[PDB]
RNA sequence: GGGCGUGUGGCGUAGUCGAGCGCGCUCCCUUAGCAUGGGAGAGGUCUCCGGUUCGAUUCCGGACUCGUCCGCCA
RNA sequence: UCAUCUAGACAGCCGGACGGUGGCCAUGGAAGUCGGAAUCCGCUAAGGAGUGUGUAACAACUCACCGGCCGAAUGAACUAG
């Protein structure tokens, strides 16, 4: 499934949640069936977290998240930080970052095995995520989109990438990832994907305003049948 | 008594508020299944103006389609036609007065 | 509450699935609950449920079905709000539903179901015909999320035991056989799905997968009945004949190759049966569309189809093994498709794809299909210089390559020619000597554990020390 | 703001009175934003509709590429430089005002966004919080 | 749909009325004058109009 | 702002309650030049829409509409 | 100014409200009720060649007329303080 949900209108739901592996994060200033969604289709062996990162509802663009450890802006606070603590499980690692661009899910798009980053972060930072993460490191833009956190939606078994992409750049970042790659549109053809929805290895949640050819696009490069 | 039976079965699927485009495909599979009211029916309905179109056998052979107001009386949507030949000869007799002077 | 009369069900009398009295159809325009019957529902919230979810928009049928399965949850409280009446109506729904594009809706449905009969064990009775066939199909559906669920659900109703569940195939076989003839003859893509809310693909998309079940519903019911096809044979018939099944054997288009696995374990299931023998034009209408599938794989989809090609083969050379060959009998250019099936195949190696290509070999030797020297050499070499320029490139290496040496040397040793053993021996030095490690990968080293006299092996090892 | 608005917004102080020119923060290939009007702004006798830090106003491409100029469009304000108190007390100010490009529904015409925006901004519109490079 | 009988009962207060022409307002449907003072208990009436 | 009139082919323009001509050009023929003429061509929703009529430019109403004219103070 | 009125008036209930005759023209039909004319008898206590609803035309319902209960004034149109 690419489940249709909106965050009490916004077909955007990478912006306010982060869906891992292990764990799922959501808005608290949210409705009941968006709720209700990730609380359906994740069910109880998933743990769903509310929360609040730097004082804002959105959680999917401050922060970048793996199965091994989740990254924190420097502006998140005590209590948020020891909510996320309880809350999550002991497998996950929580390390706050001390970086200029702040903004981790716009930031960084990653996985699994591999990540691609903006070009311009801070060496520091870099052998930071290899080391919370457990994840080699990439820097690359995708047809010149610094921002690859919101241009590329990806996954163990695949990726969406930015429609308006080079092919040239289509096989290179495919090759440098070790996924298969497609271009396509969220949203009713908004370009942001990764903005646009998350993803994981069995769940996928979208905008309703994702036409069905853009879900069958969705369905196919993740492999969620 | 024929018709009255056809439109009381489109008059029933109105009545459960279905949606005109759905009536319609449903004829069609009617028809495939060969169920004489459907085979009646021609496929596309004015359902807006409440009018369907039935086609009625020459002779109990070519079928002829027929406009059917939904809510008028099967005899009396028949009426209706015959006061359109009525309205038609009424016309054609004063047309008949006009023509002499006319061609002069 | 509830207006108007189903008079055009009342003229065509077909039931359909149902054997209740009620029509029970997938498609969208009929089969749906008459108004009357509604009206007859216990409570005032059943009707309230019931109107939601027969409106379109799934948020509003996700609720319904939650607070239906809500009221089942309390059923000491809510037995007197289940009826037959409740029962017919839910039967009529329960199948659009289970070919909803929503899993949450398919799933719930079907938990909703079973529920009712855990609950009104021995009062469904009646009813069983109608819900059994629709449950199964619910547990044979591709997505295993909603597969396996469904069929836990399923054993647990019946107290875990395996017996039952086999039971419930028998039993219900013809009505199971039923089900699959609708979805195949009477449905079609534009019946099952409106056109006005999907485009031209997508209700080709629904069909297929809704397709697909019913082939995987029909290879499980061979399976647990032995005497299935006896009973059967004119409803079997119009099935097959039909070339819905087939026309899922299309490679050039559609997101999964699973689909078209399911096609070629059901011919092959059917010559296992002796069916596709017995009836010639089946036969040759499922051989000729498996040779067009042939063309369709292409260099641009060849590492999309690359799972299933091993499969292609192997049913290939079983169904060769029939008629002597017959099978490229049939078609005036099937050799030439086969040969660019082996051209585009050969670049990307798959796991199992060379013991395809031998077994392929094995069943056409006897009746000299290709030519070993002129036309089937050329292919063999190819491929291990491919292999070698990119093999350790990837993990399975090591299974592949290996198994193209047993295979190879398999091919050669049916030979008694010069060339071919020549072949063989310098092929496997360049194939060790360029290499990559293969001395490294131990499991690489022992699964290719020899291609040629031990001495010999030696005195080469003599000429890299004595080497310049 | 008004209709694309995700959420409220506690009163930042107005720091943007119609006639000001601010930076065009995006790559839509427009240098700055004339603002000539605030959406949702009340109605005084000789007071000024003043902006402030995500506010959507309508301006003009005083200075940037012709297609661009000679038209009214939205605009989004992600920079202020007028100090404004926080519920948690810190008054804080950028150096430069700033604004992005959007339709009326909010989604940004740009792609990117150079420099940074705050959050009283980006939790509102989540187009900018998406194409937003840092949020503080 | 309601039920017949039941729109026929909520139909007598809601909609069998009748209407004064000069000041609008809602009279019984048997009246002969209006009620109201500021048209003057005109006898200019009209039937509510109906649906259908 | 208001009043009043107006509207025909691709362009111009004639019209009784019974859409024509010219021009642009469609073609063909023509000629010692300082190059023309001839013969057949197409083309209208009569601004539009209703009513009337027997049918309406032609009769009437509405809208469009372009052109006109007249309009503040110390 | 017209009418009705203890020989039973006007409101309210209840019952009948009929035959010649589907009166004559005209219509594919129109039988009281699309129209054009005439508009008469019988039985009556009383019932129109019809007051409306009403159907293709019927059928059906209701009327204005007469009757039981009521027992005494009432209805229409108009004028002006
Ligand atoms: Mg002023
Ligand atoms: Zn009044």
């Amino acid at each position: 499934m690419a489940t249709r949900t909106q965050f009490e209108n916004s077909n955007e739901i990478g912006v306010f949640s982060k869906l891992t592996n292990t764990y799922c994060l959501v808005a608290v200033g949210g409705s009941e069936n968006f709720y209700s969604a990730f609380e359906a289709e994740l069910g109880d062996a998933i743990p769903i977290v509310h929360t609040t990162i730097a004082g804002t509802r959105i959680i999917g663009r401050m922060t970048a998240g793996n199965r091994r450890g989740l990254l924190v802006p420097t502006q998140t606070t005590d209590q948020e930080l020891q909510h996320l603590r309880n809350s999550l499980p002991d497998s996950v690692k929580i390390q706050r970052v001390e970086e200029r661009l702040s903004a981790l899910g716009n930031v960084i798009c990653c996985n699994d095995y591999v990540a691609l980053v903006h070009p311009d972060i801070d060496r520091e930072t870099e052998e930071l995520i290899s080391d919370v993460l457990g994840v080699e490191v990439f820097r690359q833009t995708i047809s010149g989109n610094i921002l690859v956190g919101s241009y590329c939606s990806l996954s163990n078994q695949g990726g969406l990438v930015h429609p308006q992409t080079s092919v040239q750049d289509q096989e290179e970042l495919s090759s440098l990832l070790q996924v298969p790659l497609v271009a396509g549109t969220v949203n009713r053809g908004s370009s942001v994907v990764g903005a646009g929805m998350v993803v994981n290895d069995y769940l996928a949640v979208t905008g309703l305003d994702t036409t069905a050819p853009e879900l069958s696009v969705i369905e196919s490069i993740f492999r969620l049948q | 008594p024929l018709i009255e039976e056809v439109k009381l079965a489109v008059q029933g699927l109105i009545d459960q508020q279905m949606d005109w485009n759905t009536i319609e495909k449903l004829i069609k599979s009617e028809q495939k299944k060969g169920n004489r009211i459907a085979q009646l029916l021609n496929l596309p309905l004015n359902l807006k103006q409440n009018k369907i179109s039935v086609k009625l056998d020459l002779s109990s052979n070519e079928k002829i389609n027929v406009t059917i107001d939904l809510g008028l009386s099967a005899y009396a949507n028949a009426t209706e036609y015959f006061n359109i030949k009525k309205t038609s000869a009424q016309k054609q007799k004063k047309v008949e007065k006009n023509v002499g002077k006319a061609m002069k | 509450s509830f207006g108007g009369i189903n008079t055009f069900q009342q003229y065509n009398t077909d039931l359909g699935l149902g054997h209740n009295g009620v029509r029970i159809s997938l498609n969208y325009f009929d089969g749906l609950p008459d108004p009357s019957l509604l009206n007859s529902l216990y409570s005032n919230e059943l009707k309230l449920i019931f109107k939601s979810l027969l409106k379109r928009d799934e948020t509003t049928k996700e609720k319904a079905l939650m607070d239906l399965s809500n009221l089942i949850s309390d059923f000491n409280q809510n037995e007197y709000f289940f009826n037959d009446i409740f029962l017919l109506c839910w039967s009529q729904i329960y199948a659009k539903l289970i070919i909803s594009d929503y899993k949450v809706i398919r799933l719930q449905s079907h938990q909703i179901t079973i529920m009712l009969v855990k609950s009104l064990r021995k009062k469904i009775s009646k009813f069983l015909k109608d819900f059994i066939p629709l449950i199964l199909l619910g547990t044979c559906e591709l997505d295993y999320s909603v597969s396996k669920p469904s069929l836990n659900e399923l054993t647990e109703c019946f107290n875990k035991d395996p017996a039952k569940i086999n039971a419930l195939w028998a039993v219900f076989q013809e009505q199971l056989l039923n089900l699959v003839k609708e979805i195949v003859v009477n449905e079609n893509e534009d019946t099952i799905s409106d056109e006005r809310y999907s485009s031209k693909e997508e209700s080709e998309f629904r069909y297929h997968r809704v397709i697909a079940s019913a082939v995987l519903l029909l290879i499980k019911l061979f399976v647990h009945n032995k005497d299935v096809s006896e009973r059967n044979s004119s409803s079997l018939k119009v099935i097959l004949s039909d070339e819905s099944i087939w026309k899922l054997l299309n490679l050039k288009n559609g997101q999964n190759t699973n689909a078209y696995e399911t096609v070629l374990r059901l011919i092959d299931v059917l010559y296992t049966r002796g069916y596709m023998p017995s009836h010639k034009n089946i036969m040759k209408l499922a051989v000729k569309k498996l040779l067009k599938s042939l063309t369709h794989i292409t260099s641009k989809n060849i590492l999309k189809v690359c799972p299933v090609l091993p499969s292609i083969l192997n049913l290939l050379a079983t169904l060769d093994d029939y008629e002597d060959g017959t099978i490229w009998s049939y078609d005036k250019s099937s050799k030439e498709k086969v040969l660019k099936f082996l051209s585009v195949s050969r670049t990307s190696p798959s796991p199992g794809f060379f013991n395809a290509v031998f077994a392929l070999y094995s069943s056409t030797k006897r009746h000299s299909f290709l030519d070993y020297y002129l036309e089937w050499l050329p292919f063999w070499q190819k491929s291990v210089q491919r292999l070698n320029e990119k093999g350790f490139s990837a993990r399975n290496s090591a299974e592949v390559l290996n198994e193209f040496w047993t295979n190879f040397l398999k091919f050669a040793e049916d030979s008694s020619e010069e060339r071919v053993k020549k072949m063989v021996e310098s092929e496997i030095f360049n194939s060790l000597s360029c290499g990559k490690s293969l001395s490294e990968y131990t499991k690489l080293n022992q699964t290719l554990s020899g291609v040629f006299p031990p001495d010999k092996w030696e005195r080469e090892i003599e000429d890299y020390f004595t080497s310049d | 703001s008004g209709n694309g608005a995700q959420g409220t917004k506690f009163r930042i102080s107005l720091g943007l009175p119609v006639g000001a020119i601010m930076n065009c923060a995006d790559n839509s290939g427009a240098r700055n934003l004339y603002i000539i009007a605030v959406k949702g702004s009340g109605s005084r006798l000789n007071r000024l509709p003043a902006a402030s830090l995500g506010d959507m106003v309508m301006a003009t491409v005083k200075k940037g590429k012709p297609e661009l100029r000679k038209k009214v469009m939205p605009a989004i304000v992600v920079r202020q430089a007028k100090s404004w108190r926080r519920r948690d007390g810190v008054f804080l100010y950028f150096e430069d005002n700033a604004g992005v490009i959007a339709n009326p529904k909010g989604e940004m015409k740009g792609s990117a966004i150079t420099g940074p925006v705050g959050k009283e901004c980006a939790d509102l519109w989540p187009r900018v919080a998406s194409n937003s490079g840092v949020v503080v | 749909i309601i039920e017949p009988s039941l729109k026929a009962l909520a139909s007598k207060y809601n909609c069998d009325k009748s209407v004064c022409r000069k000041c609008y307002a809602r009279l019984p449907p048997r009246a002969t004058n209006c009620r109201k003072r500021k048209c003057g208990h005109t006898n200019q009436l009209r039937p509510k109009k109906k649906l259908k």
